[PDB]
């Protein structure tokens, strides 16, 4: 599989930054957080009593 | 979409018939072992052109939005379409050809 | 024109399109950014087939002057259209 590869270079290089952009297009649009969501959903119930 | 990958189906079919006659009419050999000789030339671009189109059309998916949807109904055929063509150019008329053949700058401007 | 007929009218009043008007603003307002990225994705396709700038990927590198060069407007199915032509001239 080498071969199909070595004998095609710029090809494996178009690859690469095909993935750079991918890269960069998921680090910057994500929702990038300091640190993991593990607060559990949470559902508030709210009511007034005057 | 569909419609415009019809066009990319016919050449890869009508190049392998021609190996296939040439090599009958020149041998004088049965399909079959004519049609097993006859895949150690054309292993070029015809499958090559499909894996590229695939992987220049792979990363299109993976973004939202309604015109992206609707860009899905051309990225999504498109990618099936050669993936079909890669699978019956070196599938389905191979069998065929086996079982049926008989014996100047400014004018671009 | 009539976003600055509205514009003329007294103040306390504003404007908005919906239905098909909401879409094809939706649409027009993006349009440029996604359709640089597709004419970006379609380089990188006419540029890594015949390996680089080999042979005709570098006249096809004039294109980009061409498609500047190029009132009068075209629908949203001839924008992947001409796109398609282009292709199918490649493969040709």
């Amino acid at each position: 599989m080498a071969n199909y590869f070595i004998d095609r270079p710029v090809f494996a290089w178009v690859l690469a930054i095909i993935m750079m952009l991918a890269g960069g297009l998921a680090i910057m649009n994500l929702p990038v957080a300091q640190y993991p969501q593990i607060a559990p959903p949470t559902i508030t119930v709210s009511a007034t009593y005057p | 979409g569909m419609v415009l990958a019809i066009g990319l189906l016919v050449d890869d079919a009508i190049v392998v018939v021609e190996n296939v006659e040439r090599v009958i009419a020149e041998d004088k050999l049965p399909p079959k072992e004519a049609t097993h000789k006859s895949m150690g030339q054309i292993q070029r671009a015809l499958v090559g052109i499909a894996v590229v189109l695939s992987a220049v059309f792979m990363p299109m998916a993976f973004m939202s939005g309604a015109t992206g949807e609707i860009y899905r109904q051309f990225s999504i055929t498109l990618i099936s379409s050669m993936l079909l063509s890669v699978f019956v150019a070196m599938s389905l008329t191979p069998a065929l050809c086996a079982t049926i053949l008989k014996a100047y700058m400014v004018v671009y401007l | 024109f009539m976003a600055d007929l509205v514009a003329k009218l007294p103040a306390g009043v504003g404007y908005s399109w919906t239905g098909l008007s909401y879409q094809e603003a939706l649409s027009s307002n993006q349009a440029p950014a996604l359709y640089a990225i597709s004419l970006v994705v379609v380089f990188l396709a006419l540029a890594a087939l015949y390996e680089s700038w080999s042979i005709p990927f570098s006249v096809m590198l004039v294109v980009p002057l061409g498609v500047v060069g190029a009132g009068l407007s075209n629908d949203v199915y001839f924008q992947v259209g001409l796109l398609t032509t282009i292709g199918l001239s490649a493969k040709n």
